[PDB]
């Protein structure tokens, strides 16, 4: 189906001594493929998926140079923002940035994004037109004027619509064996008595990819939300994801209840019953 | 300003006596500095690794902490989390049914 | 592949 490339950057100031902690991660869809950590020994961009390892020295030298440049920009920004907000040199603050591109099934450009946060709140973001800026407050408005004058959106648009998509396509090809494979959820139901006349039914979806999934309960063919619990989708640790949904039912009435599983890896949704 | 959500779970459905992976997934927190330990019978497990820091659309952070473990009848496993938003460490016990 | 122009400060 559709695909995306996304980079996430976090810089955290360390007022007591030294420079900010800087961490960058890159993803294709729900697969991490590179990382940089200022605390790590290599001081280089590092591979985190087999299909990126085939890239040669010029690639790794270039990604390292760029990620260090990103880190210096964020380091300077921490000082600038402290000033904008009249904050003390005493406290730790955070800059976050995320950017990337989406393509459709035809691998053509669909959407781009580039957004920036200070202390966990929206600061400035490129609009979907890739021309305009959303500034959350008056400090961000100062940045917006600066970025208008420096043609920033033009450069960002060029990267998002061109370079970003070109390299996404390259990665999708090189990592096709996994990146273009869907792993359907392996599903089962468990039963846990909560008294001698009521029980929890838990509907499990395991080892699936991508992370997107929907789990729903029905009773007698109609949606059931009362007495249900749905946990947030969580990583298994091997590149796949997990989720469960549960419902409390009167014992003996289990057959009324059906769990419904929707996932891109399933041609048709699955229905599970206790039995 | 935003407290960590915690899930503790195994990578595979547990069978006593079969090696597995113990996960503690912390999410929805800010700022990013956080203390996460995995516990066996109340004691900290030494060789615990974690994922590279990333974040969601609302800018809140998430991390996975993990280590190899073997479920048994007698051993108790847990995740212990401390964060600026928490007045004291929060402990969530592993339950193989969740 | 990272953007090679992230140099405009806030
Ligand atoms: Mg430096
Ligand atoms: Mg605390």
């Amino acid at each position: 189906g559709s695909h995306s490339m996304r980079y996430f950057f976090t810089s955290v100031s360390r007022p007591g001594r030294g420079e900010p902690r800087f961490i960058a991660v890159g993803y294709v869809d729900d697969t991490q493929f590179v990382r940089f950590d200022s605390d790590a020994a290599s001081q280089r961009m590092e591979p985190r998926a087999p299909w990126i390892e085939q890239e040669g020295p010029e690639y790794w030298d270039g990604e390292t140079r760029k990620v260090k440049a990103h880190s210096q920009t964020h380091r300077v920004d921490l000082g600038t923002l402290r000033g904008y907000y009249n904050q003390s040199e005493a406290g730790s603050h955070t800059v976050q940035r995320m950017y990337g591109c989406d393509v459709g099934s035809d691998w053509r450009f669909l959407r781009g994004y580039h957004q920036y946060a200070y202390d966990g709140k929206d600061y400035i973001a490129l609009k979907e037109d890739l021309r305009s800026w959303t500034a959350a407050d008056m400090a961000a408005q100062t940045t917006k004027h600066k970025w208008e004058a420096a043609h920033v959106a033009e450069q960002l648009r060029a990267y998002l619509e061109g370079t970003c998509v070109e390299w996404l396509r390259r990665y999708l090809e090189n990592g096709k064996e996994t990146l273009q494979r869907t792993d359907a959820p392996k599903t089962h139901m468990t039963h846990h008595a909560v008294s001698d006349h009521e029980a929890t039914l838990r509907c499990w979806a395991l080892s699936f990819y991508p992370a997107e999934i929907t789990l729903t309960w029905q009773r007698d063919g109609e949606d059931q939300t009362q007495d249900t619990e749905l946990v947030e989708t969580r990583p298994a640790g091997d590149g796949t994801f997990q989720k469960w949904a549960a419902v409390v039912v009167p014992s003996g009435q289990e057959q009324r209840y059906t769990c419904h599983v929707q996932h891109e890896g399933l041609p048709k949704p699955l229905t599970l019953r206790w039995e | 300003q935003r407290t960590p959500k915690i899930q503790v779970y195994s990578r595979h459905p547990a069978e006593n006596g079969k090696s597995n992976f113990l996960n503690c997934y912390v999410s929805g927190f800010h700022p990013s500095d956080i203390e996460v330990d995995l516990l066996k019978n109340g004691e900290r497990i030494e060789k615990v690794e974690h994922s590279d820091l990333s974040f969601s659309k609302d800018w809140s952070f998430y991390l996975l902490y993990y280590t190899e473990f073997t479920p048994t009848e007698k051993d108790e496993y847990a995740c212990r989390v401390n964060h600026v938003t928490l007045s004291q460490p929060k402990i969530v016990k592993w339950d193989r049914d969740m | 592949y990272l953007d090679s122009g992230i140099h405009s400060g806030a």
